[PDB]
Parts: C-alpha cells; structure tokens; sequence
C-alpha cells in the first residue's frame, strides 16, 4: 500500500504541476496578445507622427501640457531634429496661452544643440531652466502613461468582462 | 522584472552562455558529427553556432524569444551534454563505441535528476581517481591505482555507467580504498 | 505499467484544454482589437493640458 | 485618468540611511510612488514617506547605495501606491510588492485599488456565523473558524507554525455538508521557507485557490510594510466583490512588526514600548480588521496571522496587541513539539471566541459542541491525572483515573496527531472525538446531553 | 575630483567639495590615505566613515575619491592567507614593513602580484567563443587541494579575443580578453567584488545534505546542511574553538573560512596558531588546513569599521569559492561583536535605536548577511552546484535570549544549538541545550536518511521523547521523591542518563571523541535505543503480572551490557575500522538480546 | 620634528562642563593638544575632541573652572599626545597627567610614544602560554593566568579587590619546575588606597620596578581618561622595547568609565545603555587590548584590571563589556566577603580562557585541568543543593547532596579561603583540590578521566 | 477661509497661512477633507493631526477650518441612530454612499436636514 501510494504521490505531483504551467502558459499568452496590442498601438502613433497637420496640433497640446507641469520662468524644449518647425510653432503658440493661464512670465528657448534620438516616435522633453527637472511628454511615454492606466478597459473590452465579479466596490 | 533572480539583462546573457557551451560540448565530443541523434537533439541551440553569430546578435535574439530561452531547460540540456563529455573525456584512451554512447545519452537524458544521480556519483568517482593521476609519483601506491584505474577505464568503455556492472562496481570499492589508505 | 501509460494521456488532455483557451483568448482579441485600439490612440492623443489642481494665482 | 506627464528631477539634495531627499518638487505628495535611476543605469522603487514645502523624503526599496545627489534621477509617478486586482493572481505566486516571480506575466488588472483600503462600516459588518474547516483535528473539532473571524496561530521560534500554516493552505475549504479562495501572505520568511510554501502549494494541487505572497527574509522591510496590504486588497476583491469566500493567512506577524519597527526608526520617530512604535495597535488593527462578513455580499474574509512571539512571552507587545484586536488565539506548543507530536496545537490554552457560531446543527453537526466541550473537559482532567500520577503512584489511581490517562495518551496520539499531509474533515474529526469519549462510559460524560449521547455514543 | 575634510569626530569625518560623491564609495582621507566610506550625504557634503585611526587628521585634508565601493580582491592567493577585516593581508604586511605594527594607511595589495601562479586555460576555448559570467575559462594550481577555477566576473560577457596559453602569470597578467557591443575588456586573474553586494547564482537550491560536525549531539539532534544557517552561542570549552576546528580538520566542506569580527587579540592569536598547525587526511597524505582555509582576523581594538566589514569581506570570499563550485563553510566568531560595531556607528551618526540601543535595521542587516547561505546552482556554462554554509557565533549579555541580536538570529537562521549553562556549570560538554535548541532541516534531510541511514529517524524522534519525558520526571523528583516512580518512569530515567552521559556528551580534546563519524553516531544511538525498546518490553509484558520484572532486577541482571553501553563512545576510528565499530556495537547489541531473553 | 612656532588663541567661544569650544582656529587637528593659560597664569591641558571647519571642541583634563572667553589663551601644540617614556620611570610616581609627584623631576624623554599605542600584527602577536603562579588558589587551580592575558579582577565597592590586587604584584612569578615590573595606573581611587598600593610596593621593597600613575578621587575627572592609556604606553615601552616582562593594574575601570560618561554627556552624544556613550566597547578595547606577548620581542605585558561593578550588577555595561573584551574575569563577591572568606573569589561566574592552554604535563601538573573541572562541577552541584536545603530543610536531603554540602564548606574553608601572604605554589593548590575531591568516592568524579583519578586520587 | 498644507508626515500634518486658527479646532485637510485636530500653533502655521489617512494629501492642499473643536451636533434624529466616535452616522453613510467602506473623508451630516 505504502508503494502504490508512492505512485499515487507522484501522479498527484505531477498532474498539479502540469496544471500549474498551464494556467501560466495560458496567462502569458494573454500578456502576449496585449503586448502585441501595445506594438500596434506604437506603429499607429508613429502614423500619425508622418500626418504633420494633426502633429502640429498634437504637440501644440504636448508643449504646452510640459510648460503647466513645470511652471518655471526658464525653460528648454528638446525635440527631435525633423519635428524643429513643428515645435518652433508649438512653443511660439504656447508661450502666449502660459502666460494667461498661470499669469507669470516665461521664456522657452528650443535644444538646437541636442535633438531627441531619431528612433523616438515624437513629442517633446521640456527642461527647466538649469536641467535638473524634467517632463517627458514624448509619445511613447505618453503612450504608456495611458495603457498602463487603460489595462483595466483593455481586458474588459479584450477578453470579456468578469461574470463574477458582482460588485465594482 | 527579476527572472530566477537574475536581472533580465543577465539572464539572457546566462542563455547566450548556455547556447555557446552547448556549441562547445558538441564540438568537443563528436568533431565528425557522428553522433547524430544527439546532433538532432541539440539542433535548436546548436544551429546559433553551427551558423555563425555575434553574441549580441543571440543576445538580441534571446531577449526577443527567438532562441531557446528557458534557461531551467537549457540548463538540463546542458547538464546532460556535459556529463556524456566527462564520461567520453574521463577515459580518453579508452574512447568507447558510438551505439553505446548513444544509450548513455539517452539513458541520462531520460533520468530524472541527472545532477544527483548514481550516474553522476559514479563519474566523480572515476574523476576522484583519475585527476588524482595527472601529478602522482612513481611509487607502488601510484603505480596500483594506475593499473586498476586504467582497467576501470577499460570497463567503463565496454559497460557504460547505465549498467551497473560488478567488475566496475568492485574496481570502484577497491581503487577508492587504496586511494583512501595512507601512503605509508 | 499504468502510471506510465496514463499521463501521456493527461498531458494530452490539459494542452488541448490549453490550446483551447489560447484559442478564445486570440479570437476575442482578433475581434476587439480595433476598437480598442481606435479608443487608445484617441485618448493618446487629446491632451488636455492643465495646471497643477493647487496653483495659486 | 492622470493624462499630465511625470516629473524626473535630479535635484537629489541628500542621502541619509534609506532616505533620499530632494528638493524642488513641484507639488509633493505624501506616499507618492517615484522610480529613481541611479547612476549607473539601476532603478529603484520609493515612497515618498514625508513631505514639506517644495522638500521630499522618499525611502528607497532597496538601499540607498549607489545613490548620489548630481547624478540620480527620480521621476514622480503622481499617485499613491495601488495594486492591480484579478481573478487572475489567484493561481499565482508574487514577492512582497506585486512583481511575479513564478515567471508568469506581470498582472493584467480587473482594477487598481488603494492598497491601504478604507475600514469597513461597522453597521455593515456581519456576525460570522458558519464554518471554515482548516482539516487540522486540533483547530476544526476544538477551536473552530467561524466565517470572518480573526484567529491567531501563537507560536515559538522554532515551533513548525509555518509547516501548520502551510497544511491550513493546502487543506482549508468548506464544509461542503466551491467559491473558496486563499491569500497567503508571508512576511520575513527565509528563503527556505518560502520555497517550502512554494513548492508545496505547487505540488499538492492547492494553487488552483491560493494566492502566494513571499517577503523573503533580505527583501525590502518597505516591502514586508506593504505586503499583508497587498493580501488584504487583493482578498477585499476576491470577497467582497468577486463573493467567494477568502481565507487570508498572515504568516510571521512579529517579523512585519519588525519591519514597522525599522520604518519608524527611519521616520526619526522615538520608540514605545519594548522599543515598538506606539501606533502599533491602530496599525494591526487596520491589518487585521479588513476581515469578516458584510451585509448585501455572499463573500467573506477569514484570517489566520501567525505570531512568533519573542521569549515564548505572551505578554510582549505583539501578541498583547493581537490578541485584543482578534478574536482567539491557537497556541503551538515546545513541550508537544519536542515530544515530537504533529501539529503540537496545545488546545488547553486555545481558545476561539466565536466558535459558538461556526459549529451545530446546518453548519458542522448537531454534537459539535458537546464533543468539543467533552473533549476539553476529559483532556484536562486527563493533565491533572498525569500530573497527579507521579507523585501517588501508578497502583494508588483508581478505575476512573486510569480511564483518563488513556483518554489523555489517545487524545495527544490520534486526535491531536494528524501528520501533514491527511486531510480529516470536521466530520471525520468529531467521529474521532467520538471514538475517544467512548474510552469513557456514558455517565462519566457529564457535559454531553443525554438526548447527544444516546444519538451518537453507541456502536 | 577630490574633496577636503571639514569635521572630525572620531571614525567619522565629514567632508566638503564632495559634489558628486556616491553613497557607501570609497574615499583616500587624510594625508596618510587612510581608507573611508561614505556612509552620508548632504548637499555637497559627505560623511566619511574612516577604517583607520583618526587622530591627527585635520581640516583641509584632501579626500581623494575613489570611484568603486568597498570591494574585495578575489583570485588566487586567498587560500591560506589571514586578511584584516577589510581584505589586508596581515602575513604581508609584517613580511614587507618587517616590523610588528600595521602602519595607519598601509596599501599593501590584497593578492600578491609577485607570484607566478599555473595557469591552464580551459581546453575548449577558442577566439571567437562566446562566455558569459561566471564561466570557468581556465584553473590554477593554487596547491594540492585547492584548484582555482578562474571565472569570468559576473556581469561580464562576450566573444573572446584573445585567451592565453597554458603557462605561469602573475595576478596582473592579462590572461584573457574578450569583447562586447564593440567594446573591449581585459581580464586578469584578480577579480574585484563589492563585499555588501550578493554574488548572483543561476538558482538557489533545497539544502538536503548534512554537514557533519564532530559532534554526536549536533550531527544527531540538531543537524547542520550543506548551505544552512546556524547560530551558536560562544561558550568556553567549546562552541569557538570544538565545532571550529572539527569542521576544519574534517567535515563535507572543502574550502573554510573564518571571521573573526570582534574576537579578544589572544583568542585571535590561537586561531592563527592552531590553524596552520592543523592537517587533515587527503588521498593517504597528511595536508595542512591552511591550504583549504582563510582567515579574516578582526581583533577588538581595531577601528569600529572594520568590524563591521568584517563578516562581509568573509561570506564575499565564501561565495567566490560556492561559484567556484566548492561547499564552503564560514564561521563567524561574533555577530554580536558585529551589532556591537552596527550600534556604534548609528550612534555616532545620530540615528534614532531601537530595543536595547541597536539600529532599527538591525534584522535586515543580519538577514542580508545570513540569507547569502545555501546550496545554489553557480552562474556560468560548465554546470556545478556549490554552497556556503554559514555558523554565526551570537553571545547576548550573561546568556539572556531577547537580546534583539538574539531575537533577529532566531528570525533567520534555521539552526540554533543553544546553551545550557546549568551544563556548562556542570562541565558537561557540548552544553547544548537540547531542550530549546532546533533545527528546521530535518524535514529535508529525512529523504538523505532514508536513503542512506534509513533507521536513523525513529531513533532520532525516540531520543527526544525520551530525553522530554526525562525532563518532565525530574520535575516531579525533585520536588517529591523517587518512590512512586513505575518501572516505566525508572527505565526512561535510567536510559536518559545513559543517553545524557554516553551518547550526548563527548570529550572533544581526546583522540576518539575528537570528531564521531556518522556510522559512529547512529551506532550509538541504535544501540541505546534498542536497549530502551527491549526494556520497556520487559517491563510492559511482565506488568499486572507475578513473575514481574523490574529496573532493579534489569541492572543487576546485566550490569556488563550498561558498562559496553556507556563505553561505545571510546571506540576510536582512526585505528578501528569502520567494519571493526559496526561490528563492535552489532555484538553488543547481540549480547544484549541474548541477556534480555536470558532474563525473560 | 614640528619646526613651525604654535598658534595662541584668545578666541574662546563656548565654555560647557568640562568642553571649551573655540573658533577662528586654522586648520584644526583632531586629538590634537592645547596648552590654555587661564587668565591668572594657571596652565591647564586638553585635547581636540572635535573639529569642523573652524570650531574645535577642547576637552580640559584639569577642568574648566576658571576658564572665561576673551582671556584664555590656548596654544594649539599641533601634534597629538605624545607622552615621554623612559626605563627610569620604573620607580617613581607620576600624577594622572604623568607630571611627577614625587617630587623628582619630569622624565627625560628616552623617547616620544603616541598614548594611543600604534596597533599591534594579530599575524604576529604571540599566544600566551606560561602560566603565573599569583599564588592565590582560588585563580592558580581553577582560574589560572597565563604570562599576556587581559584579566579583570570584577569586584563591588567594598569588597577587598585592593588587597586581593596587593596580593597579585607581591606573588606573581612563573611556575617552578622574569621579576615583573609593575605599572600601576589608579584612577578615582581614594587617598587611603593610593597610600595602600604605594606603601605595600615600599613594604615589599619593590619600589625599584614599580611605575605608579595616581588619579586620586579629588583630581581632576578628564584626567584619567589618559592615565590609564599612559599608563600602558609605559608598559609597551618596557615591554617592546626594553624587553620586561610588565605586570599591568588599573585601579578602577569604572572611574574611567565614567569620566567617559561625564566628556559623553558634555559633547550630547547619543548615550548607549545606562547613559555611557555608545563607544565604549571600542574604547574600552583600545586599553585591554595593549596587554599580550608579540615575536621577536621578550617582554610582555599582563593586564589585570579592577572594576567596581555598581549594585553588583555583572550585565551592567562596564562589566559586561569588559567582559566582551578581556579574557575572562576573576569575580570578587560579597556573598563571600560578608561571610568572612578572604580572598572573596567566586569560582563559578569566574573564568580564565586562556587557562586550559597554559596548564598540564610539563607546565604546570597531570592532573591540573581536570582537577579544575572537577572542582568547579562539584561546586557547582553544591550551591544547588545549598539552595535547595533552605526549601527542603536537611531530612529531606539524600547522603550524595550532603557529601556535596560538605564538599562546598571545606571547598570555601581550605581552597578558597587563604593568607593575604600566603602564597600556595600550584601544586599546593592541586593537593588541596585533591584533599577535597577525596571527599568524594571515585565513581562521582565524573569529570576526571580513570587514569588521573587512578594515578592521584589514593595517594 | 482656506489655508494650505505645508507638509505632511503620516498623520502630522503642517499647514501654512492659518493665522487666526484656534488651538485644538478642527479643519478639512486636502480635497478630500479628511479630518484633523489642531495640536499645535506656531506663528501662523499650525500642526494638525488628522485623524483619517494621509496617504495622498500633497503640499498645497486647501485646509478648511471648521470654525468649532471636536462638537457634537445635538437635534431630532438622534435617536435609534448610529455614530462613530466623532460623530458620522454610519447608518446614513451606508445607504447614501451604497457601500461597506467609510468613504475617506466623508462629510455626512450627523443629523439629516431632509427629514420634516
């Protein structure tokens, strides 16, 4: 009897762990189709990137989103080397609408010198003055910064939403 | 995010490590590609070498998923490998035949835990004696433990260590204790 | 004998149990993706800029 | 949604212990997450554990080393710490903050809740009532779990509560006379221990329910702070939204007290007794309180903390502080250890305050109670004999006396005697009290009604 | 680039223009170059633990500024060498200042550079070859037990360009050299590891493998593993200096290390007198125990720091020859001694205590140093599985057990063999207190029993019975009398004492108790056992019965079999065989049987 | 050597018990020493405790009564303490401070040696192995010293740790089958002890190898803080380089101690237990620490301390860390002293961990260390059973327990009890150790192998 | 009128520009308004120890200052009603906000102005 149950402890050993890495392989299969998602969503955002009359606006909002989070009286915008008009316009926009909204003077000098790296999808980086604060409105943070918040709806509208879960409190 | 403890960049320079000695142990055991079935077994972590590559090449392949990168399997699969090398390398004189090797592959291979096994007990055994050689003396206690490890070498290449054959059984209990008595 | 034979049939068993679930996963992701991903990139890009909730003046 | 960008600043004014300070932060908020890069390309989590004017203190997970002003940088996530919460981390293994380490995906979330929780409205908490059988003979038939209560494993260095704990996980369950969960939470386990719980829960088939939480022992105090959070947030969901019944067992209370101990220190607060900070009780509390049954929500959560307690001392400040917030106590015992009984429950001094609910007619059986009390009752009397033994002699006892001792020897040796892995339901266990009081003729089980008696005393 | 002294207090001097300095980096203070660590920062101001004595330092001393934080050299010359707390060698010191103080300042290298160590590269390397860390690219012939497996230094990687060909290098010798991303880097056989950082392993393993001491009480009831952690309290007569030196002379370890972190300077001189006066038996030839261990001496009058750095410098060079692939032991004579240091220097940076005066982080700071234990699967290709086991000496002020060095120990280590003093006051040695002590691996090494001892578990679980049931009679013995004991009571007393005397104590300073054999031990534990099994069966099949038989009739009886009982313990196996004990303590139980059927 | 004139400050900033804190000073040294002249030309000697910046926290060894800001003047020496030592300090008497008070002259520097003592190799300091025979029973047969060891007498206040220290100088000598020196440093001891140590030196005609460094209670309490370190750069002097063998004594650690409490509280440090700073284990070990034999070298230091242990508490700091650092404590006990019994020596809480290497065939006697442990274990089992006898009265008592009894009494009454110039060579003590554990039957030596009981036990 | 938080550790938390505010009254703390108790004044700033979590209070937050110290509102409704300890009802809180949890930093009138 001790021996057959030697048998039986193994099987049961094994039968659990074989579930076991089963529920992971079909979890991380789930990860993997939301990471795919994520990739698409990166590619999209870099298609929009190539569209300038909709990036104008966009970084029009993204400057300017860096200026209210920083609310310093000097600051520097890093942009990639092709968005440099783009963001020239966004930040001569910019500076008047700072200047009502939060009422303090301002000057926003563009990073000639250092442009983002090419393989960024876009967006800006704004520095204070002597560059030891940092916002970073670039569009894959952006990107992030949102589906990290968004994973919630994402599974819900992915994967179905949960039957058990009855209450949301 | 930590993966065995090993932060991720490690981890996948662990995997580059594994795929290249696996590359090395083949090169080592059967330079004429011999033995086949094993060449086919290891052809997944073999071909990152058989064709050749930058390490931060297979590096960027392993963190994208693409090699075999399982470090727990590479490591069994590289276990195994390295202890067929022990036996074939522990009786270089004495190299034994490809059938036979080709058991004691699949032998190992189908153990459950071949790192704490009699398989391996019996290997560090074979090395206790043999590296033990490569310096001695000539002196009658060197001289016996030559003689009998030089037929122990023998036995091992006509028996493998699957078997549990008296003759090595008895050459082990015998060498061990000549090895263990004083010199005096 | 048995105990041998019979976990292959297991094995089996719990990978088809597995390959089916993938397979519902994919499909629903096949089907939802889009107007995921329309909402996502929508959301990415209206900005809203707005100053910190405690500004003052 | 939080739509506004991060702040990343290198203004790192200092570095003292495990508090790195920076100045300059636009708006600070208090307990606000930051991920700071050292210089050398490492990041590290922190908490901002204190704020003043444009000043933040922010206590690093891991330490302080490599820190340096003019050179880290320490992005501000804008948000206190929050769990993501599913179904899904249930069949899972996590350290103390969340990060898988089972090698499974990181947590796709159903929601993000505060860990910290809210206290539950005590005119919508519920009484208890019905059982959770934990298989342990010792704990089901004498000490029994009402469903929301909060009952702690006391035990000394050395006892084998975590190999109690780890039984209570594999075996715990309804009395089915399926929506069960657990929430196991580990806190300053050593690696050892830990990778028993691991791998045991992963073998005996249990981790379809249980939920595993592991703070190894040189794993971030910070992080042992904010794991039994972490269990309660994740059990809140499982209970009182998904309706399935939890049963969080806390393991190593004293050695998150420790861990609450160091972050004080680190705050510069100044010691309370026996060198505790003197808010340890509201703290434990807000642990353990995040328990019971509430009004309108079939779920629940149970606990089960598990103190070593320093000097075998039931007075020190944990247990004291324990045992007023919860509602029992279950002593694991060096004399019954060392005899080498398994599980050394001593169930003279255990004790459950609301076992009166979990137990009779529709919920365990119609004779639970009594057999329990009868079962207590002939133990004593039972130690008192064998006290009693020594000094009179084996030939000066009478009748009675010897019938005792063998109740005493057959008690300690088949009900209180489980082994680890057989599983007795609270079924099995008053059948096996049952066949311990037959040691006794009827009249001799005083405390058992004659209408119980008659109906389970024969055959 | 260098900043300047600015305070002085002690080990503490604080520093200015240390804009960038890193928190724990190494500084050069003083004009001596006295060796510190930043323990601080405010601003651009930096505070400066200092590992040598301070006075005389002065404001506007330069601070140099060392970019690497406290590191320990590791390659080969460890083997036999005594390092000063943070990785001096002593023995070079004196050999090159020829005088008998250590200069305040000393650089003195850890390894020598002068050495021409054999050096053969693995065989299977070749240009072109991948490795990664942790990779065993060549072995030196360090001496005749020790064969340092060179590896590449964890986080390091790439193709090799150059490695050398077998031959004799110094420790400076560019031996390998390989490249990454484009970037090129040269390997010595010196490596340098940050002592407070964990050396990584590929997975850390169960701990199902005993590690014999000499002790019957320890290796029994309270058994030690290859990569377990124990605690000890430092007793006299033994503790220190017993289980030390029988782990050295023989036990499964293959490399020791010691730590002295506060010990008094004699007891230190012991250590360093005894220790290279050891040998041990090795292939039939008696080998030194230096040539397989290293010593880190911390005596107490050296700097606080020091003592602190101590246990570090120690569990980094035990974790260097674990990836090697060897199982390590370390022994660490005082982790009380170390909280003493850890007190200290919160003190002195006006950091708010805890329980009894200690650093709040007292528990983590021993945890981060025990939890670097265990049996671990090493980095690197060539597979090997290692372990350090590790030994902390506590000693809590007159033996009182909540001292928080104690408590936080008893938090983390698996083992503890606590002390008796009512035993040491008796001289009963080991003054293990058998009552109180645990060990927590005997569920792992139940399985290494049954495989290969398969009768030593119920032996072990009827010992503590009875050594408990003992415990609880006396008790009663003593507040009434023996009288009313049965013959029960009087066997399990009578067989306790034998246990207590014959089995659990053991004169270590003798030639046959020097260190007892497993075989040895669980013989002896058999033989007393069955003889309390036989007993009991006497006694138990004769009760309520005529023809009674009794305690007092069992001594006299066999009066012989009690005194071969009590004399097991002199079986010596370094003349006896194995064969000739197994078959010794076979025959006692032989006559054993054969009296007891006599008497019945 | 220092060429540059020294620099005089006028510029006192802060007087604060015993601590002047100046300002302006240029590029101070820590421990660096300063020469005040107060304002009515008393000169008085400190050291730098602490410098920053431009501060300097002096510490004044005569005290600072007196001392105002604006006309103190402290010259900066500009070089740490570094002490005059000669061979010719072997006889005479020197105040704390090491002035003379024997109204010779000031001691003409044979050399310059820094009071700290430069540290010594572990590598190359020798183990001490030849015992003392200091004559006194209690300590040659159970508690042995050996020629290098650090061996406090722990003593409380009252009992007659002078006389039994007397005794200790006036007898120690090797063991029969080399004249120590003596250098004897009194803190806060009492006019009538100083005159008690010097006049026995006198009487014993030692006078010429004895170097006293009186601190008496009515000086100044900074003072013996260094006392006690001059008086073992003196010691190392003789010893490492002129090659005596020097027999340390240091009054009263506790004086010490103390004066390290009194600088602790006037700096505010953060106090360890009871008060005393936190460093004092340190500190301590930098003055135990000086004793020990080294290669080479011929002479040798033994160090015998003296502590007053307050309320007889042996956990109180002092000695308990004096017990961390020294090897082993002899243990003077009132028990004993109250009883009559002189010397008041308890063997059982006193130990000698050097003892065990310094005493068996050829060194000192076969049969030493297992007499030793005999004698200690048949005391031991003595005080139980006197503790015993007061609860069970003598009825109750067995045969065995009384002949322990008797054992404990002529144990007190012949080994421990003794002369003041009594002297009993070693093998005197054994044979009196003996004399008792015959007392005994050979079956209860249990201790004592069959070959030394047969060899000695009949005679 | 408003002042601001000025710093917050745990529970203490400092509030700058509350010149005026009355030692041991009460105030809102943060946009939550969380409850505190003023244990301390020292020029115009004042030490509140608030009573519920901290956890998310940022510097700037409005302080409100109630005008009153810890009060009771005595009127109808009191009886058959439930309060925790400083006075909420959690008989109202429960059915008003739908759930199991005391909202953090609830503001639930003690005694119900809708009931004639």
């Amino acid at each position: 009897e001790k021996k057959e149950k030697q048998i039986e402890q193994q099987k049961k050993i094994q039968m659990s762990n074989l579930m076991n890495q089963a529920r992971l392989k079909v979890l991380r299969a789930r990860d993997d189709l939301i990471t795919d998602l994520l990739n698409e969503a990166k590619q999209r955002l870099s298609k929009v990137v190539k569209d300038t009359t909709r990036y104008q606006v966009l970084l029009d909002g993204l400057v300017l989103q860096g200026l209210y989070q920083l609310l310093e009286p000097r600051m520097i915008v890093r942009c990639r080397k092709q968005d440099f008009p783009l963001v020239k316009a966004a930040v001569q926009k910019a500076i008047p609408m700072y200047k009502i909204a939060t009422k303090k003077d301002v000057d926003v000098q563009i990073d000639l010198e250092a442009y983002l790296p090419e393989d960024i999808a876009g967006g800006v980086e704004i520095y204070n003055g002597d560059r030891k604060i940092k916002v970073s409105n670039t569009l894959e943070s952006r990107l992030d910064l949102i589906a990290q918040q968004m994973m919630p709806e994402v599974r819900g509208a992915l994967f179905g939403a949960n039957a058990n879960r009855k209450f949301l409190d | 995010i930590k993966m065995g403890g090993l932060t991720s960049e490690q981890y996948h320079s662990q995997v580059v490590g594994k795929i290249g000695y696996i590359a090395r142990c083949m090169q080592t055991i059967d330079p004429e590609n011999n033995l086949k079935k094993i060449r086919e077994d290891y052809q997944d972590v073999l071909i990152w070498a058989e064709k050749n590559y930058r390490f931060e090449e297979i590096l960027e392949a392993s963190k994208s998923g693409k090699c075999p990168n399982d470090l727990d399997a590479l490591s069994r699969r590289s276990l195994i490998l390295q202890e067929l090398l022990r036996l074939v390398s522990s009786i270089s004189p004495f190299k034994m035949k490809l059938d036979l090797i080709e058991s004691q592959y699949e032998k190992m291979k189908q153990h459950v835990n071949l790192w704490k096994s009699d398989y391996h007990v019996k290997l560090n055994q074979l090395n206790q004696l043999t590296d033990y050689l490569k310096n001695a003396a000539p002196t009658p206690k060197n001289n016996f433990l030559r003689a009998m490890t030089s037929v122990l070498q023998m036995q091992i290449a006509q028996y493998g260590i699957t078997e549990d054959n008296e003759g090595i059984n008895q050459l082990f209990k015998l060498g061990l204790h000549l090895l263990a008595m004083a010199n005096e | 004998q048995a105990a041998m034979g019979s976990q292959g049939n297991l094995s089996a068993e719990v990978e088809q149990a597995t390959r089916r679930q993938v397979q519902g996963m994919q499909s629903s992701q096949q089907r939802n993706r889009e107007r995921v991903l329309t909402q996502l990139l929508g959301m990415v890009c209206d900005v809203r800029p707005q100053v910190h909730p405690n500004y003052r003046i | 949604y939080l739509s506004q960008p991060r702040l990343t600043y290198k203004t790192v004014s200092g570095v003292n212990g495990p508090l790195v300070i920076l100045d300059h932060v636009k708006f600070p908020r208090y307990a606000e997450i930051v991920h700071l890069t050292l210089p050398d390309g490492t990041k590290r989590s922190g908490q901002v554990l204190e704020v003043s004017g444009s000043k933040a203190v922010v206590q690093v997970f891991e330490g302080t080393s490599g820190i340096d002003a003019k050179k880290t940088s320490c992005e501000f996530t804008g948000d206190i710490l929050r769990t993501p919460v599913s179904e899904d981390m249930l069949g899972r293994v996590f350290n103390g903050s969340g990060k898988p380490i089972d090698r499974g995906p990181v947590v796709l979330a159903e929601d993000f809740l505060d860990i910290m929780g809210q206290p539950i409205n005590p005119q919508c908490r519920i009484y208890p009532e019905e059982m959770i059988q934990t298989g342990i003979s010792a704990i089901d038939g004498m000490n029994s779990i009402a469903r929301g209560q909060k009952i702690p494993i006391f035990s000394a260095a050395g006892l084998p509560h975590n190999e109690i704990a780890a039984q209570i996980c594999r075996q715990a369950g309804l009395v089915k006379k399926e929506n069960f969960a657990i929430v196991f939470a580990a806190m300053g386990v050593n690696m050892e221990t830990a990778r028993f719980f691991k791998s045991d829960f992963e073998e005996n088939g249990s981790m379809d329910n249980v939920c595993l939480f592991l703070n190894l022992a040189n794993d971030p105090t910070i992080e042992r702070i904010i794991t039994p959070r972490l269990a309660l947030t994740t059990a809140e969901f499982l209970a009182y939204q998904c309706e399935k019944h939890v049963l969080v067992i806390l393991t190593d209370m004293s050695s998150y007290a420790e861990a609450l101990r160091e972050v004080s220190a680190a705050r510069e607060e100044v010691p309370g007794r026996r060198g505790f900070p003197g808010y340890m009780y509201t703290d434990l509390a807000t642990i353990y309180e995040r328990a019971g049954r509430v009004e309108g929500r079939n779920g629940s959560i149970t606990q089960i903390p598990i103190l070593t307690m320093p000097n075998d001392d039931i007075t020190h400040p944990i247990p004291d502080l324990t045992g007023y917030i919860t509602e029992g106590q279950i002593y694991v015992d060096r004399q019954l250890h060392n005899r080498q009984i398994y599980p050394p429950i001593n169930v003279l001094p255990s004790l459950s305050r609301l076992m009166k609910s979990a137990i009779g007619e529709g919920m365990t059986r119609k004779d639970h109670a009594d057999v329990s009390n009868q079962l207590y009752a002939c133990y004593a009397i039972g130690k008192d004999v064998q006290a009693m033994k020594a000094v009179v002699g084996e030939e000066a006892l009478t009748s009675d006396d010897l019938l005792y001792l063998e109740f005493l020897q057959k008690f300690e040796k088949n009900f209180i005697t489980q082994g680890p892995y057989e599983n007795r339901t609270v079924y099995e266990t008053l059948d096996i009290g049952w066949q311990l009081l037959r040691i006794f003729p009827k009249e001799m089980l005083k405390r058992i009604p004659q209408s119980t008696l008659s109906e389970f005393y024969p055959r | 680039t260098f900043g300047y002294v600015h305070g002085v207090s002690g080990p503490v001097v604080t520093a200015c223009d240390m804009a960038g300095a890193a928190m724990y980096e190494l500084v050069r203070v003083g004009h001596s170059e006295l060796v510190g660590e930043i323990i601080r920062l405010e601003g651009d101001m930096a505070t400066i633990q200092v590992y040598e004595e301070t006075s005389g330092v002065s404001v506007g001393d330069p601070v140099l500024r060392t970019g690497k934080p406290l590191s320990v050299e590791l390659g080969p010359g460890i083997m036999g060498a005594i390092f000063d707390g943070i990785q001096r060698p002593l023995s070079d010191i004196s050999s090159q200042t020829q005088s008998i103080y250590i200069p305040r300042g000393v650089n003195v290298s850890a390894l020598s550079r002068d050495i021409k160590w054999e050096f053969i590269p693995s065989k299977n390397l070749r240009v072109g070859s991948h490795i990664t860390g942790g990779d065993i690219y060549g072995i030196v012939n360090e001496n005749s037990l020790i064969k340092h497996k060179i590896m590449l230094p964890p986080r390091s990687r790439g193709s090799v360009t150059y490695i050398a060909p077998p031959g004799n290098y110094d420790a400076s010798d560019v031996v390998l050299e390989l490249e990454f991303e484009g970037v090129k880097e040269k390997l010595s056989m010196v490596q340098v590891w940050p002592v407070r950082q964990v050396r990584p392993v590929t997975e850390k393993l169960p701990a199902n493998h005993p590690l014999l001491t000499g002790q019957r009480v320890l290796d029994a009831l309270f058994p030690c593993v290859q990569g377990g952690t124990t605690a000890i309290p430092g007793a006299f007569g033994c503790g220190k200096t017993v289980i030390s030196q029988s782990l050295s002379k023989y036990s499964n370890s293959d490399v020791i290390i010691y730590v002295g972190c506060g010990e008094r300077g004699n007891e230190m001189s012991e250590v360093l007198r005894d220790f290279p006066e050891l040998t041990m038996e090795v292939d039939g030839k008696v080998e030194s125990i230096m040539k397989r261990t290293a010593l880190v001496a911390n005596t107490s009058n050296m700097p606080v720091a020091a003592r602190e750095a101590s246990i570090y410098t120690g569990i980094t060079l035990s974790e260097y020859f674990r990836d090697m692939g060897y199982h390590v032991s370390m022994m660490a004579d005082s982790t009380s001694r170390w909280a003493e240091a850890l007190r200290e220097i919160s003190g002195r940076l006006a950091e708010m205590p805890a329980d009894s005066g200690y650093p709040a982080y007292l528990g983590a700071r021993l945890a981060s140093f025990y939890e670097r234990a265990g049996r671990v699967k090493c980095l690197g290709n060539p597979e090997r599985e290692g372990s350090v086991s590790i030994v902390g000496a506590v000693s809590p002020p007159g033996g009182d057990f909540s001292d928080p060095v104690t408590s936080a120990t008893l938090g983390i280590v698996q083992v503890f063999w606590g002390l008796d003093k009512k035993l040491a006051q008796r001289k009963h040695f080991p003054s293990v207190n058998w009552l109180i002590s645990y060990s927590k691996y005997m569920r792992a090494l139940d399985e290494y029993y049954d495989k290969h001892f398969t009768e030593f578990v119920p032996l072990r679980t009827k010992a503590k019975e009875i050594l408990q049931e003992e415990e609880d009679l006396a008790e009663i013995v003593q507040l009434v009398g023996k009288a009313s004991l049965a013959e029960t009571d009087k066997i399990t007393l009578e067989v306790a004492k034998l246990i207590k005397d014959d089995f659990l104590q053991q004169n270590g300073y003798t030639p046959y108790d020097r260190f007892c054999p497993f075989y040895k031990t669980v013989g002896m534990l058999s033989n007393m056992i069955s003889f309390y099994d036989m007993a009991r069966r006497a006694v138990e099949t004769t009760a309520q019965s005529d023809n009674k038989i009794t305690w007092s009739i069992i001594r006299e009886h066999m009066g012989e079999i009690l005194y071969k009982l009590s004399s097991m313990k002199f079986k010596d196996p370094v003349k006896d065989g194995e064969a000739k004990i197994k078959a010794d303590y076979a025959q006692l139980l032989e006559d054993m049987q054969n009296a007891f059927r006599s008497l019945e």
